[PDB]
């Protein structure tokens, strides 16, 4: 007659491992990381995210005209721009505080176009004729940013000082554009501006600006020597912008009323497909499904992640050491 | 195992107990059998179902990577950033590893340590009235049918009679 | 005839968790985290922290007429700026390198304030009309900032090159402050500084400065459709400044021999009560008052303070398990 | 506790020992009463003070976070500043939280090996000169007064006697 | 030591033991000696060079420091810079710190816990058969030769025979 | 007849400390950490250190006369600047984003030297007279920059409008600097390039610049009160420059073909000597020459280095406590 003490063993062959030994069969354990995606973006909270397609952030907000797919009001979880965009800043030059911008609009949700400044605003000048064949459209060879207005000289008359207002009555601040033109030389300024020391300037409560034409011959874009200095800003709710010019404006025409996000928002560089499905977890490189507490998969996400690490396994025991017979 | 039981005198485990992690064989006239210890077990459970939600739950946050852009002006701060990103990562992912490595030798331990107390609290109870045979058995000296077995299992057996 | 072994119980209810089981009563134990504050400011090494009250950092340091109860020398072991205050650039304006200025300020102990360019420095202009109904003082309805001067053209003739001249011969270095303005059209230019193409210009062994007044109508701020570039530098010893201008100056005329510290300097936005108390441990939301290694507080301090830590509790055990009967 | 002794075989502890953590309690014709083991006792202390102090000297240094503002062209920087502050805070939560979980569990494991070591320091004096009741008691064969009870606690028991 | 056994009911170690950790000391009629008992030793061996090992590879990342220079109107994010830095550098030294201290504890109790097994398994072998001094000695009531010896130390000791 | 358990005892006197204990004293143990340097530097993958020796940064890559020593190609593994360097900016002068340009410069590996725009491209200037005695070479009194060529008017003529391209057809960036001269006044302005409203326009693909000169008298540095604002910038491959200039310009003349590293690469401020010898690991304040896993030495090195650690010791126990008897 007898009684044993003993403990269970079972057919697990799963391990972890310890401190003090590597490789160590356990009867039951956990696994704590996820390294599994599936690659594709996803709807967030199922608001759909904004697909750039051909175009790029700068092409986009711009209003390049073969970006018209686009072109008005947007809603987004967050933004995917295609590796090998081609519609972007197509009359050569930079944009300032490019960086800057593309992190203000990540931190966005949704956009409204409106009119801000009608053609009509500019006394004495030519709306009509400011385009260009570096910026054609899918219809016409030469077309224009449709968010801004090249402003040139008129018949014969010297062109004139110009001056816009907006007070921005709403309660969502407004991202908005402008440009300062530099031709390659001095007959080409004449040209469209005539003669004079020209400037742009343009002022809020608590910004502003003033810039010169710079001319001179840089090297061919888009079959283009001269350059535009782009700028953008964000007239705040109350505030109210004037524009005073006389030479050179690429004057702002439409305008962008703004949500600014609570959430997170971002702004994924990725060529992965946009399906019809939802996730509570995205990240650059695939959507992640789970209730485990880690994943190596990327520290770039947007919605509730797991904690990224470089780990291949992180495998808890429970149960006991395994020892069969 | 640092308490000398699990693959120690006790040298392997029982497939045939099924319904837990620690138990008891017995063997008499009426045959032959296994039982889980319960209180032993489900105590086991809740301590290390625990140690577990307290992990997760300590672990629980999450350091949030940006691919804010920065130009050719901006290599010091870019870097900054990328340095950074890489310095929590190397952080946690060392807290993370570590961490299961020396939670999973402690866990081993305390499972060993469960099945020595469990042995110990049977050979207290049994005393001259069995033999132990060093393996985590115990020899009867006198007839111990189905209810002295569960008098043993249940911790109220009856040193006097007998 | 019998001895036993046992352990310590008592009347404990005090409670810690460990990793296997939580709320258990231990006989003994220290709790290692504050949680508790005294809400207002006290002197920090027993040298008192400088309110603002109703000025903001820009009123005091520019020499806002109303913010004559601060004018002068200062010494402090930090700063109070309020929410609410009021009094700040009264002339409506940008302060360039805002956040670089309270930064450097904020690494700050003591200013003295001293007389850098006499009036009777600048040469052939007038120096008594440079007052503005934007910056009232407490008496007057149009007054100026203290540390600055107005500079104006005189009865007729053209306002001539001045030029100003400070080697810093001294041992600290000296916060200094200057303007451009910068009117909303041509005859208010012309009225105040004549006609042609004018210019600011300073310059030290270490720094240039060049700008142009960039004349343009601005949306009003009190009253005032005209602008003020603000700028401020630090002059080190050994080192001398060189003022050259012959229009739209807003000339140095005050500024501050400036003694950096050694601790670290904080600027705690904050409407909290000074009091008379001393304290080694300043947090923007509070005194602490402790022993103990960790806060739950605030991250924000000055002084020696526990380290910051999100937890409600840290309760570490010493005792054993409370197991009375 | 992995060692079985507290809230284990000795099933409870003693409000009548007021003046330390490990002792006795013995009974004979002079009467009852309780004495503290001072030797485990300090050791005891000495090794929980040393792990308070030791906790307290690593955690004592600060990270610093500072307000120094940020314009609206500055968005990128001023969010670099708040993911790094908020990356330190994190892992020093982290840090204290788990520390103190940890060293929890195990002070109250040493406490507990402290009890069994010290009961079997006793049972390895007595031998067959006393009964092991299985509950921290041990009741002598022969008479035991007040230094004989002595000799037990200060470990110079003389077992060729009695 | 929580077990026991080292400076503990074994008072001290023996310097003329060196080819091992643990072991024995014999006495019989053919004389005296010192022989380490390899299973043991060489499996702490295995054990401490892991933990050893892990350690090691787990500290194998590094944080970089950088002395890119930041101008007087730069103040923010060299500043900046100079905290996360400082943070870095922080809680490694904290990670190792406290790693070292836990780790040491650890591993002398590991080491405390292999004699105690040791003697265990000795005293389960010999049972009836000696006399335990309770200090780690075993007096046999019977004649013990050199392989009398040589099976408990390879623990086949032949309990029926004697 | 007896049989014994017990441990291993030795003569070791090395202690360990625990979280219960401290000096404890055990058989075994290894540390972990170095606290030891070789103070010297020395090759790093068996390629040389730049030693810059009595020349910093700017006077060795603008080509200060006095740096003939290190002008042309170089190859290094990192570089040393000595603190005590008085060859770099003879002509008082600020180099712009001097902070970004270091940084750049650390992250290569070797620069060839090429002749980007010969004197010979500037059409209807002199290009032999651009010399100063603010800038002295080891054997003229008045020289200048290497790397660059000052560029003054001819005979009378007004000083006209020159041109410079250049379109890197090459597979690597090159590193370029130029300048824009600031006279003390407007005379010496007329000497050197005549009378009109100057500037230096230049532009590639990717990049615009324009600046003109702003005259003013600033304090004397070297003999100097005129002031260049001294430029640089890099030209990727493909693209192409364009220089346009009627005044002011201290044109680029020689230029560096740069090679970026892959490793981490290192600017040392230090004077330790530089001697024969190899390394794998290499701090700023000495060689590290070790297997252990911290160091204690410094958080600033190239290299593969031990983690930095405030510690003085961390000594692992491997042993058991020691308790001879
Ligand atoms: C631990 O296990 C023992 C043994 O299994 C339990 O004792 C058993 O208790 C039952 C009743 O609870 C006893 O049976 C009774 O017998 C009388 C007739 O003699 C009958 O009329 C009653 O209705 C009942 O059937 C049984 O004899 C007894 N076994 C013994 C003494 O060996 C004990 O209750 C268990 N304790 C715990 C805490 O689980
Ligand atoms: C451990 O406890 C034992 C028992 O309490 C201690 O032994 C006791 O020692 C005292 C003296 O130190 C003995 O008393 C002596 O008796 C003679 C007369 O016989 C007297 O003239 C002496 O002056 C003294 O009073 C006492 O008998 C003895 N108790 C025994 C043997 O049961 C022992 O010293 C303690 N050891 C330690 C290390 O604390
Ligand atoms: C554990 O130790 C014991 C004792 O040292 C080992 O048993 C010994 O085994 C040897 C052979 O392996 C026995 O010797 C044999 O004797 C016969 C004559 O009787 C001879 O012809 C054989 O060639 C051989 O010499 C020896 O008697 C025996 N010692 C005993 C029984 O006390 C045992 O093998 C060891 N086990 C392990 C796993 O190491
Ligand atoms: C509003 C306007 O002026 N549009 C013009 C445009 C501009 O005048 C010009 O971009 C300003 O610099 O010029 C257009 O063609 C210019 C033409 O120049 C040649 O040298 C070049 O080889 C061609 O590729 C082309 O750029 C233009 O397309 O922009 C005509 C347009 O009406
Ligand atoms: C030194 C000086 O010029 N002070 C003037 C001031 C300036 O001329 C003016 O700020 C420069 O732009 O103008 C003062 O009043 C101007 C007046 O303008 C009206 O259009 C407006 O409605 C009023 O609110 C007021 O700003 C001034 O108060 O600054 C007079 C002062 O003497
Ligand atoms: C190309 C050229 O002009 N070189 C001149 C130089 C420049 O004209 C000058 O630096 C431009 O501002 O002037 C040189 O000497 C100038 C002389 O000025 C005195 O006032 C001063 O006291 C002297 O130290 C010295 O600077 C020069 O050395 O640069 C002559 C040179 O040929
Ligand atoms: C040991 O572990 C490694 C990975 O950790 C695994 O690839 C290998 O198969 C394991 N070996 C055994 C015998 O389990
Ligand atoms: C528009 O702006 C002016 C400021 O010039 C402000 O005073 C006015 O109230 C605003 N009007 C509306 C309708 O908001
Ligand atoms: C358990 O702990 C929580 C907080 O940790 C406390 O609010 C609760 O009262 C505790 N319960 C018991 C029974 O002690
Ligand atoms: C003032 O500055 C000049 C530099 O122009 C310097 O040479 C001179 O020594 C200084 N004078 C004093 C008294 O410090
Ligand atoms: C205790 O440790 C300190 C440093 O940790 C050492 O200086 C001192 O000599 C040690 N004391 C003893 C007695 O070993
Ligand atoms: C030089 O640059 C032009 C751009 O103006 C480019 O089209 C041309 O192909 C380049 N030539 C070579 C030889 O690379």
């Amino acid at each position: 007659d007898k009684i044993c003490i003993g403990y269970h063993a079972n057919n697990s062959t799963t391990q972890v491992d310890t401190l003090l030994e590597k490789n160590v069969t356990v009867t039951h354990s956990v696994e704590l990381l996820e390294n599994q995606k599936e690659k594709r973006f996803c709807k967030i909270m199922n608001k759909a995210p904004l697909d750039l397609k051909d175009c790029t952030i700068e092409g986009w907000i711009l209003g390049n005209p073969k970006c018209d797919l686009l072109l008005g009001d947007q809603s987004w979880s967050y933004i995917v721009e295609r590796p090998n965009a081609q519609n972007g800043i197509c009359y050569p030059g930079v944009l300032n505080e490019l960086e800057e911008l593309k992190a203000f609009i990540g931190s966005g949700e949704r956009v409204e176009r409106f009119e801000m400044f009608p053609k009509s605003t500019w006394a004495g000048v030519d709306t009509s004729r400011g385009v260009t064949n570096a910026c054609p459209s899918y219809t016409l060879d030469s077309s224009f940013y449709r968010n801004l207005v090249w402003l040139v000289k008129t018949d014969s008359a010297t062109y004139p000082v110009i001056k816009g207002t907006y007070n921005n009555t709403g309660t969502q601040p407004i991202l908005y554009f402008w440009g300062v033109h530099h031709p390659l030389d001095t007959t080409v300024q004449d040209n469209l501006y005539g003669s004079g020391d020209k400037y742009v300037r343009m002022g809020t409560e608590s910004m502003n600006f003033a810039k010169s034409p710079e001319i001179a011959a840089r090297p061919a874009v888009n079959g283009q020597r001269s350059r535009i200095d782009y700028y953008w800003s964000v007239l705040r709710p109350g505030e109210t912008l004037n524009v005073e010019s006389n030479g050179n404006l690429i004057a702002p025409w439409y305008a962008y009323k703004f949500v600014s996000t609570n959430k997170k928002g971002a702004v994924f560089k990725s060529d992965l497909p946009i399906e019809n499905c939802d996730a509570t977890c995205q990240t650059i490189t695939g959507v992640l499904r789970t209730n485990k507490t880690f994943q190596n998969v990327s520290p770039l996400w947007i919605g509730e992640c797991p904690k990224y690490v470089k780990s291949e396994s992180l495998r808890l025991a429970t149960g006991l050491r395994n020892v069969p017979q | 195992g640092i308490f000398g039981a699990i693959a120690g005198f006790i040298e392997g485990g029982w497939t045939g107990m099924i319904d837990g992690w620690y138990g008891y064989h017995h063997e008499n006239s009426q045959g032959s059998g296994y039982a889980a210890d319960r209180e032993s077990t489900q105590k086991a459970i809740d301590g290390i179902t625990n140690k577990v939600n307290s992990i997760i739950n300590k672990m629980n946050t999450q350091f949030e990577a940006v691919d804010h852009e920065f130009s050719n002006l901006e290599r010091r701060i870019g870097n900054l950033n990328k340095r950074m990103e890489d310095g929590f990562l190397d952080v946690w992912t060392y807290n993370a590893e570590l961490l299961v490595l020396l939670e999973n030798e402690r866990t081993l331990d305390l499972h060993d340590a469960n099945v020595k107390n469990l042995y110990e609290k049977v050979k207290s109870q049994l005393r001259d009235n069995a033999n132990d045979l060093g393996n985590g058995c115990f020899e009867f000296w006198h007839k111990c049918d189905n209810e002295c077995m569960e008098s043993v299992k249940n911790g109220t057996y009856d040193y006097p009679k007998y």
